[PDB]
């Protein structure tokens, strides 16, 4: 089961974006799915609500009239299209699906599996793809510093994906401008520096800025 | 003055599931029932009156064309006198059956990578169909001795299961298209 | 508008006893048939929640032996009965009866372990970054217990006060333990203007505040 | 409170009839797919038979012809008529509910063998295997048919080191097991030990004491 | 369609992560479950859809899979989880289902306590006697046995039994009985029961003469 959540980034205070989600490995067209969102660090509040065959929908008194959500089960796909954005409306966005087909299990009722999660940030706009940069490096640690990148997420892995254990990417911070950093690290074997090769692969894509830097010692 | 419609069921985009036939009428028409026999497009063709030819040597009060998709391993259901868990909960022809079944895969259309779940069945009901009926109901079904109150649980089960159709199955669990025509004047051959 | 509010905000427990989040609601949440309408989902780091208990005490697909929800009407408890490294996150509570849905405000459990210290390491910027003008030096903590520690940025042993930031990460699911990173930015001509930075890190698991310092 | 539990095997001469029954509880037996599983000794699991909610019934070709399965709603019972029985229809017949692919045969009965044999009922000899710190005594089965034989130890008061082998089949024809407990070296002389076997097939119930 | 599960016998430690498979030579989708057999007792669903777990069955157990290749893991592996495990095709009605899978568990190495045992009296009287001797709690399942009378070997006349591992100390026990009428009983005198085990620096034997 997936539910696959795509659209999300940056929209002018007073604009427009719509989020789709779509789903694979469940009937769809039988269960009610809702979007959920929740903003950084703040705890999850509750949007929208849709039943099964369009038809039925209800959204909290925060969001009536800007978005509207709906869905095209011959596409097995929903979404949830919002206008007027404004400060408040900047948080992670979830569609998740309900549990229960039957009534009495509620069209807004208990969600079962949750999506992965699509962030909409809301602000007079800057969209500048990071600069990235050698952390330098018995047992020993090197990393990527992505330095000054709007809007958020930035994603880091390491040797595309095959490093992943000892890895801390941490959370990104804002600095006396509106822009954002953070550093990712790894240790790996103070031994192992000449054999393999460490490389970064820095993605912050809403600016499409695919970045791999190799991380070499410095003497 | 011109053809029954027949690119409007069989080479049509989208196929309704069995759970909830479609089913169009024909009438005021009068059409060829040997480009479909001579087509060799189809895998099945089969009547249960009389010959694909002499019916084209006959003229009816009014034809229907229900059409929907199953397992390929399933249509031998679809004719009178069988029993299984579509021609018993989801549909069945009467055994004084007088048209056509006619069937081919659909594997391109119909499975998609990952599992496509849009052609449901119905999979529970406490006692099977009588002859042409169409039961889209998606109340609780309950299979204990308490009640369920609404909610899918145990012994409570949503009676709609999905064919998962992904292109990488068996032949005899991949698409099949399925139009069966019925006969009962307006239409001719 | 139904209110929830569970209690602890923070509950600190040790692997293998148990944990106990209790939430309870402004309305009563009882039947809309004979049943409470009321679950638990548990949201990891850097992970979308998951349902764990629904209808008020029924474990969810998949969802551990040791999860249990009890309570009727307006007093409930998410219990634990042993709980594991791999558990600690951040649990809300939500009624699924009126359209509102609400949640509640979380209860976050951290999982309590043997103190460990942070190994530090310290990054001199790179050749990149003073091709542009600014530079950033990066001490960081590696594995450390618990979140209580203080790192302090001084150039040519001058206590550095207003350009350091920190960021830290949550708790691991495996080692229970934190990392932190701290990072000065200065300007390629006041960073050219030392020899000696290097960062000073305190830690309750340290005995001696250890110092690491690179030279330019 | 959901439970199937079945009865009517036993050894049936062939070419004969036996029907078993698997009374439902908590579960509508009219109302589910209810199927009836066979494993053979020392095989694997073999589907026999099919009875949908609405009427139909599904049979595999091993059997088709000689067995029917049918079920009385008002004792929630769901049966399965064995006629014509042949040596290959020796097993364990369960009846479980299949829930089709919304789940798998999710309950399951306890089991209840059919033994399709020429052979006659004959009921075992119960001779005793006695004692020479720890020390170990036992009771030994001899010479019965079919199977099963029960064996406790002082009706259930002694369980803790009791061990009871899986019968082995002797050239004669008729079975035979022993089992053993383990007990302390000081237990002989204070405490009564007394292996109490039960053959169900020939109605034979013996109970023996074990002196060294 | 057949499934064919491998592999056929499998044998590891408690607390290690155990993989199973079964394949299906056509193309099943997500149709498969997934059913554990404890010996003398009916089967359990432990999984249906290819990976959904059945309520009450333990976290530790997981599927996945879809067309041909399904797996079932045993996450960190407990005494009580030795069973056969079959998968089984939902979708097709003969259920197929797979030829099984017997998981035994592993343990340390134990050597077995033997103690024989003479005829009953009570026996005697009817002219057969089975001496018996019994090896107890050894682990692995492998055991030579051989029965001397008077001082040789014997063969052609015992049988053992063995039973299947005990739920929590993961150990086996064995009898092996000697079969032969009470006159040739009483021809001779000692009787052993030679017992060779993995577990044993050497041979132990347990005899007993008559009277």
């Amino acid at each position: 089961v997936q539910l696959l959540e795509s659209g999300g980034g940056v929209v002018q205070p007073g604009g427009s974006l719509r989020l789709s989600c779509a789903a694979s490995g469940f009937a769809f067209t039988t269960y009610a799915m809702n979007w959920v969102r929740q903003a950084p660090g703040r705890g999850l509040e509750w949007v929208s609500a849709i039943s099964d065959g369009g038809g039925s929908a209800y959204y909290a008194d925060s969001v009536k009239g800007r978005f509207t959500i709906s869905r095209d089960n011959s596409k097995n796909t929903l979404y949830l299209q919002m206008n007027s954005l404004r400060a408040e409306d900047t948080a992670v966005y979830y569609c998740a699906k309900t549990r229960g087909r039957g009534l009495y299990d509620y069209v807004w009722g208990s969600k079962d599996y949750w999506g992965q999660g699509t962030l909409v940030t809301v602000s007079s706009a800057s969209t500048k793809g990071p600069s990235v940069f050698p952390l330098a490096p018995g047992t020993a640690a090197l990393g990527c510093l992505v330095k000054d990148y709007f809007p958020e997420p930035v994603t880091v892995s390491w040797n595309s994906g095959a490093l992943t254990s000892g890895v801390h990417t941490f959370p990104a911070v804002l600095q006396s401008s509106g822009l954002y950093s953070l550093s990712s690290v790894v240790t790996v074997p103070s031994s192992s520096l000449g054999t393999q090769t460490y490389i970064c692969n820095v993605n912050h894509k809403p600016s499409n800025t695919k970045v791999d830097k190799k991380v070499e010692p410095k003497s | 003055t011109n053809l029954c419609p027949f690119g409007e069921v069989f080479n049509a985009t989208r196929f309704a599931s069995v759970y909830a036939w479609n089913r169009k009428r024909i009438s005021n028409c009068v059409a060829d029932y040997s480009v479909l026999y001579n087509s060799a497009s189809f895998s099945t063709f089969k009547c249960y009156g009389v010959s694909p030819t002499k019916l084209n040597d006959l003229c009816f009060t009014n034809v229907y064309a229900d059409s929907f998709v199953i397992r390929g391993d399933e249509v031998r259901q679809i004719a009178p006198g069988q029993t299984g868990k579509i021609a018993d909960y989801n549909y069945k022809l009467p055994d004084d059956f007088t048209g056509c079944v006619i069937a081919w895969n659909s594997n391109n259309l119909d499975s998609k990578v990952g599992g496509n779940y849009n052609y449901l069945y119905r999979l529970f009901r406490k006692s099977n169909l009588k002859p042409f009926e169409r039961d889209i109901s998606t109340e609780i079904y309950q299979a204990g001795s308490t009640p369920c109150n609404g909610v899918e649980g145990f012994n409570c089960y949503f009676p709609l299961q999905s064919y998962g159709f992904q292109p990488t199955n068996g032949v005899g669990y991949q698409p099949y298209r399925v139009v069966v025509l019925s006969f009962e004047a307006t239409v001719c051959g | 508008d139904i209110v929830m509010t569970q209690s602890p905000l923070s509950l600190p427990v040790t692997p293998g006893e148990p944990a106990s989040i209790s939430c309870r609601s402004s309305q009563s949440l009882l039947h809309s048939n004979g049943y409470n309408y009321l679950d638990w989902y548990l949201q990891k780091p850097g992970q979308s929640p998951q349902l764990l208990i629904y209808l008020g005490s029924n474990r969810a697909s998949g969802v551990p032996d040791r999860f249990s929800g009890s309570g009727s009407g307006t007093d409930f408890t998410l219990k634990i009965s042993r709980v594991e490294a791999e558990d600690v996150g951040v649990y809300y509570c939500m009624q699924a009866l009126q359209t509102p849905g609400t949640f509640g405000q979380g209860t976050r459990l951290e999982i309590k372990r043997t103190v460990a210290a942070p190994s530090v390491f310290i990054f001199p910027p790179s050749d990149e970054q003073l091709k542009s003008g600014t530079a950033s030096v990066v001490c960081l903590l590696n594995n450390f217990y618990p979140r209580e520690a203080k790192v302090q940025w001084k150039v040519d042993n001058a206590l550095q006060s207003g350009n350091s930031q920190e960021s830290v990460t949550e708790q691991d699911s495996k080692d229970s333990t934190y990392s932190l990173s701290s990072t000065l930015t200065l300007s390629k001509a006041d960073y050219e203007k030392h020899k000696v930075y290097a960062c000073e890190v305190t830690h309750q698991g340290l005995s001696s505040p250890v110092t690491k310092s690179f030279n330019r």
